[PDB]
């Protein structure tokens, strides 16, 4: 059962179709990655899977409901990027207020309050409060009650690479439970690990969507194999360039080779064969490589 | 009608002089002979109605002690209680008691006249458009009306181009005007009290007169009208809640709001000392009048100090001491009697009222006070007005609420 | 009801503003310096205190709301708060009713120790006339400063920047205080041909701080119509306020 | 120099705040208004009194427009960490700003006060050109430097705040302290001690107040009637010469500025 | 040698939120810092610009003293937000910045092309995003030649187009000879371009050096999955002989936990025995190193 089906929307404003013809399938337990420009590609369609939005030529199918019912709302998180709370509210004083509206019981505030790693800054003005502190915050209220569906848009801006990695942590807690959550994200080293299937996505359109295994199965990107002294890099350099594949020497006794990956199963049989891998690190083309590629398969 | 050597007088003493006895009298009765009758209190010589009851047509007659009762009342043949002819110069009128629907006193072309002492009840019932004048006075020279009590009849002390004559120290009550004067050129009058009046004093077109210690307690609507008075003097009047009203003739003034004093074409006379206290308005200044000596008065307690609807300024300082204002917020570092900063009495946004009443509505708005502190800051705005250098720090009439 | 679970809010955030306990502080001194000068030195009194809460409770609620809608946009949790089961008409009634009685409670500390200055320092006041003309003193003074509440709304939601709401929340105190009473002096004493006096009170009613003062001064209309058209100044600048909240 | 490479910001940064432009416009049509209703009613002695209450009003009000977020405006935006990595000192970017910004009031005053003269020239017949360049120069170079009192109050409170919306507050602070409340509090100290509390040390509490020393200078000549001065009344009975008076509101400036600094040195 | 940071134990208020720090940077490397926002890392990055004194010890920018102007001149700081001058354009801006660090004048034409902001240049800081100040941001920092960058998080707010972009403009830097200092919290991405990693906590500097050594100072596992094997159960048994793991998720999911001391074997367990489908040989990040050495101080 998928939790957001957008079917065919077109949204535009006036003349200019702001978002042509996407059609996503989130599933009820994928972690998906919405990625593209900080323009009106991406952030429209976080909008059309709230109920801020109406599609203009389609529609959205949030938990196969209308997106805009309170029965929806109830069950659906959603944490904005660049947030900035009430500044002389508290921190417990916030979370107790936003259980009042989503309807969940206030024995959730301090649960959530420990479980993000606020309990030391509660009962403090948001004023006095870091950047990544209010972002400990806008994640709490996300979990407020029972959520089906989350968007956290930009979630590990100024967070500490433990509660970074706390974050993640608690994100494949959360999809085991059956908690389909939506990333859009730009800081893309990092997501990549976690991200069950990418949508990278272009000005107007819905460019590739799919797994990390299927985008670079189908954009075809070459591996990035670094090895270091087989048995020399100069006498084996040469051995590349008349069989036909790029080896960069490049750090110093150190052979690079950048291979077209259809035939790096029999390519490290050869390396592997006549020296030692004691120092090698074969890079798969990243999330990184695999955006702008995609970025000029389109402008 | 008889005479009065027509009733039985017992004579005390060989010098003209009678006295009558306790017993009633009947209808008028007319002095030819120059007796200087008295009477015992019981001696209530009391007319029918009708016609002059005690008429003097001669020379030095002392009246003294009658006790009159109900004369007539058609004002256009003078039903007097005591007519005075012109030939009956030097008569004494002394301690009489009155009561009757016409005029008290009636004098006319009489030299030296006194009407001393005496109690001149008016009336009841009488609209106060038929009561008659108390002390009716038609140019005489040389008079001395003192220490009379007249209550409840038309307009007080009506006086008429008479010229020299002292009013000293007769209390007027419940009556339509205190004291009435009809171009009464060099008069003069001291101590008088005027009670719950319609109008307190009466000052029409007469030059060069003293009104010096009078007092003017809750009149209604016009405290001293002065109107067309030149050299005059204006020394100790104490000038006390003259409340809103009407006159209920309306035949030479209108009704008021209150006004202690209302200057009306003076031009020149000194208005010191004198002590103007709880009315509406404190003192209305008229445009024709202007440039007068107006210094050592006490404007206490009055809701609104001076009018004046003019765009001319107007000092109210003689020899550099001025008048004693309530509302005067001032310091005073220099130990003399003077205040240090001048006192404007009047706004720009006060005299807006007084032109468009429709401003009444917008009197309570912030912007009003607004426009209250930018002429306190910006004075290029505030128009010339009616403003005192040195003002008063203390009381000067220290003496007049005895 | 979500209508209140948002007021209670805006109470909590509403009574830790420094801006806002300076002025209400402010206004509750200078409510017992001119109750001072009024008794040492009742209707001249209560005339002063209708000029005061003219110039001060406008000035509060402008300085409570004039962030209510543009400052929860600058600040991200109003595109947050439309995500939850909520309206867009429950956020800005909820709003109304949480920056309502703070200023509900602004004058019970403003007139309630102005009142305390007048029924302990006349001795002799008869406090039965000062009960009902209090009781329609405060009455009053709240629905002032609601109309300035919700001439706020109107401002926060049309503009998209903190800083150009502020210049609006300053042009609306100076035109309904003290711009609107000098240009209707300057049709009196610059026109008078052209200028009928008869309809100036029925031009009165298009300002809510004028009437404000009429119902603390007692005229064609009876109080009632005046306390009708207070009402409607309420009402109808609110239903502005929520039409410019749906097209945001 | 440093010093005048940051004043050229400051003198382009804060020409395009259009919150100063709109009230130093009507700084301009109000000394036209005071002028023009100056000379349809002629008084001379009346006229000066009130501009030098209309620059009371205003040039404090565009120094604490301008300065209020000269150094926690930079601190919160990010920028004034940056600048001390520039080979700058803070005496360099604070008596930097002070210039900069210093030029726009002494802008905003000539502009002001030019087009009031121009009003009284073209206006008074027969107004003698000597008498109207020396009193309006008079104006020129002191509320400038009233000005630069209150730009130098503005980068006290600046460098001891370390929030903008306290330094907002602060600096309405002062613009009601100095302006309509030391005036208030020496007039309710003169009514109701009856100018007995003290009749010599009262004239020189008007010296703690720099708007005070600023009304006393360009009435040193016209004077006029007592109620033209008011509360500076009280001026007369100062035996000071008027060569210190252009001394003290110098001072004023420099205790205010090395305060400044001090403030901003540990900062 | 640009930076030479030595002996420098930094106290205020007694607390000592700095200890002994010994942090020489080459000529050509790029560092970085890598502490939380806490007194670690950011106090000592105001004493490498200067604007902090360094007690008991002493820090030598370029050979010289840190506050000198003719250092001054040399250095590039991009802070962690500037909101700069929000009615100021954006050439003007930069021209304020090239008036005071002595850059010539001609620069600022040929640094908002180089930054991709010349379509933006003529306009309000107030028009801009949070990636166009970052970019205004770099612009001032490559003002003048410097030969020492520091940039405290620079890509943040940045579309990855421009991300990648800003490493090879760092790059095209590193070979010019300038060493640049990255003070950074987005760490996976930032070890491909680093040449040495300082992870600094609680005051002490905890680990220094290249990502070659901090592996082999930290037995940490190499995460091999073979997705797609032929056998799996006795490959259960065939990986743990050497004490590796043979985890699974799935039909063959086998991530391999392995020790990173028998990488020869390891691979010739996988190539000579059994057929993989996608083999994803994941070296240790720089998240797990920085997890290890965290957790090592506490
Ligand atoms: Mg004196």
């Amino acid at each position: 059962m998928n939790a957001v089906e957008i079917q065919g929307v077109s949204q535009r404003y006036g003349s200019m179709t702001v978002l042509h013809d996407l059609n996503l399938n989130l599933g009820e337990g994928e972690v998906l990655g919405l990625f593209g420009h900080n323009g009106a590609g991406k952030t429209t369609s976080m909008k059309l899977i709230l109920g801020l939005l109406s599609p203009s030529e389609g529609q959205v199918k949030v938990l196969g409901r209308a997106p805009n019912d309170p029965q929806v709302r109830r069950q659906l998180g959603y944490l904005p990027e660049n947030v900035t709370f009430y500044p002389q509210l508290s921190g417990r004083e916030t979370l107790r207020h936003f259980a009042r509206l989503k309807g969940a019981a206030l024995t959730q505030v301090d649960e959530l309050l420990e479980q993000v790693g606020l309990a030391h800054a509660a009962d403090r003005r948001v004023k006095t409060y870091s950047k990544g502190m209010r972002q400990r915050l806008g994640l709490a209220q996300a979990l407020l009650g029972e959520p089906r569906l989350l968007l956290l848009d930009e979630p590990t801006v100024g967070l500490d690479p433990i509660a970074t990695q706390d974050l993640y942590l608690l994100i494949d807690r959360l999809r085991q439970r059956g908690t389909s959550i939506i990333l859009c994200s730009h800081v893309l080293p990092g997501v990549e690990a976690h991200i069950n299937r990418a949508a990278i996505l272009a000005k107007g359109c819905l460019q590739a969507v799919g797994s990390l295994s299927q985008l670079r199965a189908e954009a075809g990107l070459p591996v990035r194999i670094r090895a270091s002294g087989i048995s020399e890099r100069d006498s084996w350099l040469q051995r590349w360039t008349d069989a036909g594949h790029s080896a960069r020497g490049l750090s110093e006794s150190s052979i690079e080779v950048v291979a077209v990956n259809g035939h790096k199963l029999v390519l490290l049989r050869q390396l592997l064969g006549e020296g030692e891998p004691e120092d090698i690190e074969i890079h798969q083309p990243s999330l990184e490589d695999l955006y702008r590629y995609y970025m000029e398969r389109a402008g | 009608a008889p005479q009065s050597i027509t009733t039985l007088p017992l004579q005390p003493d060989g010098e003209n002089r009678w006295r009558l006895p306790a017993g009633e009298y009947q209808g008028q009765f007319t002095i030819e002979q120059p007796m200087q009758l008295r009477c015992e209190p019981g001696a209530v010589i009391q007319s029918q109605g009708q016609g002059s009851s005690l008429l003097i047509s001669a020379p030095d007659v002392l009246v003294e002690g009658c006790t009159l009762y109900e004369w007539g009342s058609d004002l256009t043949a003078m039903d007097s209680a005591v007519f005075i002819l012109p030939a009956a110069e030097r008569a004494q009128i002394s301690n009489n008691r009155m009561r009757g629907p016409g005029f008290g006193v009636f004098v006319d072309g009489t030299r030296d006249v006194q009407v001393i002492g005496n109690e001149i009840d008016g009336d009841a019932g009488v609209r106060s458009q038929d009561r008659g004048n108390g002390i009716h006075l038609f140019a005489v020279s040389g008079a001395r009306v003192l220490h009379n009590h007249v209550r409840n009849a038309r307009d007080g002390i009506y006086i008429d181009t008479s010229n020299g004559n002292h009013l000293e120290g007769n209390v007027i009550e419940d009556v339509r005007y205190g004291v009435h004067y009809m171009f009464a050129n060099e008069n003069s009058l001291i101590d008088n009290v005027t009670r719950r009046t319609r109008t307190g004093y009466a000052l029409m077109q007469s030059r060069k007169l003293t009104v010096t210690g009078n007092r003017s307690e809750q009149d209604q609507n016009y405290g001293i009208l002065m109107n067309y008075i030149t050299y005059s003097t204006i020394t100790g009047n104490f000038v006390s809640d003259v409340q809103r009203g009407d006159t209920g003739g309306d035949s030479m003034i209108s009704g008021g709001e209150g006004k202690a004093l209302f200057i009306y074409n003076s031009l020149f006379n000194t208005i010191e000392n004198n002590h103007f206290e709880k009315s509406s308005l404190g003192i209305h200044l008229t445009a024709g009048s202007e440039d007068n000596r107006i210094s050592g008065n006490a404007f206490v307690g009055n809701q609104q100090q001076v009018k004046y609807v003019a765009s001319r300024t107007q000092e109210w300082s003689v020899d550099g001491r001025g008048n004693y204002w309530s509302d005067y917020l001032g310091w005073d570092r220099n130990n003399d009697g003077l205040g240090d900063i001048a006192y404007e009495p009047n706004d720009n946004v006060d005299r807006l009222l007084w032109l468009y009443p429709q401003v009444r509505l917008l009197m309570n708005s912030p912007s009003i006070e607004v426009l209250r502190w930018v002429q306190r800051a910006f004075p290029v705005i505030k128009s010339p007005g009616v403003q005192d250098s040195h003002p008063l720090m203390k009381l000067p009439t220290e003496k007049l609420l005895t | 009801n979500q209508v209140w679970n948002i007021a209670r809010k805006e109470l909590s955030d509403g009574l830790r503003n420094r801006w806002l306990l300076a002025i209400s502080l402010l206004f509750a001194v200078l409510a017992v310096g001119i109750a001072w000068l009024g008794a040492a030195a009742i209707p001249a009194t209560i005339a002063s205190l209708a000029s005061l809460a003219t110039f001060l409770m406008p000035l509060i609620a402008l300085l409570l709301a004039y962030d209510a809608i543009v400052g929860e946009d600058e600040g991200g949790t109003l595109m947050l708060l439309l995500t939850y089961p909520l309206g867009r008409g429950q956020i800005l009634l909820g709003k109304f009713v949480g920056h309502g009685l703070i200023l509900a409670l602004a004058v019970l500390i403003g007139f309630g120790c102005a009142a305390l200055a007048i029924a302990l320092l006349v001795e002799g006041v008869e406090l039965g006339m000062l009960f009902w003309a209090f009781g329609r003193f405060m009455i009053s003074s709240t629905l002032l400063g609601w109309v300035f509440l919700a001439f706020a709304y109107v401002l926060s939601g049309k503009v998209n920047e903190k800083s150009s709401a502020a210049g609006l929340a300053l042009g609306v105190w100076f035109l309904f205080v003290l711009v609107f009473d000098l240009v209707l002096l300057a049709l009196l004493v610059l026109s008078e041909g052209k200028f009928n006096p008869e309809l100036l009170p029925w031009l009165l009613l298009l300002n809510p701080t004028d009437i404000y003062r009429l119902i603390n001064l007692s005229l064609p209309v009876p109080a009632a119509v005046l306390w009708l058209c207070l009402l409607a100044w309420i009402g109808v600048s609110l239903l502005l306020a929520y039409a410019i909240f749906r097209r945001r």
